[PDB]
């Protein structure tokens, strides 16, 4: 995952 | 004077710092707008979006250099130079050789930005970057040699217009994007870039927030999504709200380092139905189905990385036969089959299988509408896309039915005067 802020997971 | 209207910074017990509201907030109200402090636009969007103001319009002008980085006229192209030309030069220098990570590329900008105002900026009226939280005492091996990847990366890609800090300064900084980093999207929620908002990064997080943080353009802003009283904190999602508790957690934990403990979390309501599990003559006993549960969390990973190495069909294949499988113990409804109709959707759209995607979009919304919160812009930016799509295969009545509903969600988050919602409308009187 390792995302920033986010709304819909990509 | 007061650094922002109607707010103001406070220590929330157990949460660190945080945001609280002095006065009332009702739904669809406008708490507060923020700059941002730094920006980039995702490689995939170039041409199509400004990348100074991120405006979408056709026929971009670009620059001569790179012929990269497209504008909407001279003003954009010079405005954005002092940021552009760490990357203008190297871009022609290496060639597909110049692959920095979106966050190194952040960083190179924030960088950037720290160097030419040192001073607080308009962005920075209640917290300052330099005051962001790094969590580098909970960091361990791997997430350390992460950062030491991509600080390595920024050195490698941006030496020659930036100045660096010590190693451990820039342990922190990335340390900083990683947990106060935001992205942006469109409204379709497809990914257009990485920014930070300081001001918007004091936000505590909820999975039941009461805010919505949308863009314009560059600039952040912040509206209600339910009523918000004086001297409550300000909360908004750091993450897709979709996935169970456990799920949500594991996440939070892994990128954030702390456990959410809001109502949701707390009482787990939504999980039964995100887990549902279809009622049989058996039923399934227990062990199948936290077998299925390992088994669906893994596949959503397996299909995060086959995206880079997988054709389509086979992607789909992954979904049918993801979703053949956990159907045996999952009804429809479930979440982690909806993951898979969702991408599934997705390589629908890629594959230009508009009947495909709608197919899937109308079996997605209505257990989206269900297991995300009221206004959401998951849930608006399907709506969105169902409607586009009927309207694009002439199903002008259940397109504006769709769009009607898109709208009256994104009415709420955006604000009525946004330039989508105006699109929207314009695309229903056609
Ligand atoms: N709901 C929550 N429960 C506990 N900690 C939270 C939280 N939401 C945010 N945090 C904390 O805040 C960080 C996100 S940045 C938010 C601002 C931060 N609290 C500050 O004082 O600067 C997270 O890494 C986490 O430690
Ligand atoms: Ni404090
Ligand atoms: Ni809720
Ligand atoms: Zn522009
Ligand atoms: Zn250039
Ligand atoms: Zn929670």
């Amino acid at each position: 995952g390792r995302m920033l802020k986010h709304k819909r997971q990509r | 004077a007061e650094g922002l209207g109607g707010l103001e910074r406070f220590c929330s017990p157990g949460k660190g710092r945080g945001l609280r509201a002095l006065q009332p907030f009702q739904v669809g109200d406008l708490l507060f707008s923020c700059p941002a402090y730094a920006y980039v636009l995702t490689v995939n969007e170039r041409g199509n979006h400004c990348e100074y103001c991120f405006t979408r319009k056709e026929g971009l002008s670009k620059c001569g250099r790179c012929k990269q980085a497209f504008y909407c006229n001279v003003e954009c192209q010079k405005e954005d130079w002092p940021m552009h030309k760490l990357e203008c030069s190297p871009m022609v220098v290496f060639g597909e050789n110049w692959n920095p990570s979106e966050t190194v590329r952040l960083t190179a900008r924030i960088l950037a930005k720290q160097k030419i105002h040192p001073e607080r900026t308009p962005s920075e009226k209640l917290l300052a970057v330099k005051e962001f939280e790094s969590h580098l005492d909970k960091l361990d091996n791997e997430k350390k040699d992460l950062i030491q990847s991509d600080i390595a990366a920024l050195h490698h890609f941006y030496s020659k217009h930036l100045e660096f800090p010590d190693n451990d300064s820039l342990v922190v900084l990335f340390a900083q994007v990683n947990c106060n980093g935001f992205t942006i999207e469109d409204e379709e929620l497809s990914h257009l870039g990485s920014a930070i908002f300081p001001d918007v990064a004091l936000m505590n997080h909820s999975c039941c927030p009461n805010v919505i943080v949308t863009y314009k353009g560059t600039l952040a802003e912040v509206r209600a999504v339910q009523e918000i009283k004086p001297g409550e904190e300000v909360f908004t999602s750091y993450i897709d709200l979709l996935y169970p508790t456990e799920d949500r957690n594991d996440r939070l934990r892994d990128s954030y380092f702390f456990t959410c403990e809001c109502q949701e979390c707390t009482t787990k309501d939504k999980d039964k139905a995100k887990v549902e599990i279809r009622k049989l003559s058996d039923p399934p006993k227990a062990e199948a189905i936290r077998d299925m549960v390992r088994y669906a969390r893994n596949v959503i990973e397996e299909f995060r990385r086959a995206k880079h190495y997988k054709s389509p069909s086979e992607l789909l294949e992954i979904c049918e036969l993801s979703q053949e499988k956990m159907s045996s113990v999952f009804e429809d409804s479930n979440v982690y089959m909806l993951h898979m109709m969702y991408q599934a959707m997705g390589v629908c759209l890629y594959m230009q299988d508009w009947e495909g995607a709608l197919q899937y979009g109308q079996k997605i919304i209505k257990p989206y509408s269900k297991h995300y919160p009221l206004y959401s812009l998951n849930v608006a930016s399907m709506w969105l896309k169902l409607g586009r799509l009927y309207m694009g295969l002439e199903h002008k009545a259940a397109g504006e039915k769709a769009l009607k509903k898109a709208i009256a969600i994104m009415e709420v988050a955006h604000g009525k005067d946004h330039p989508y919602i105006s699109e929207i409308k314009q695309e229903i009187e056609s």
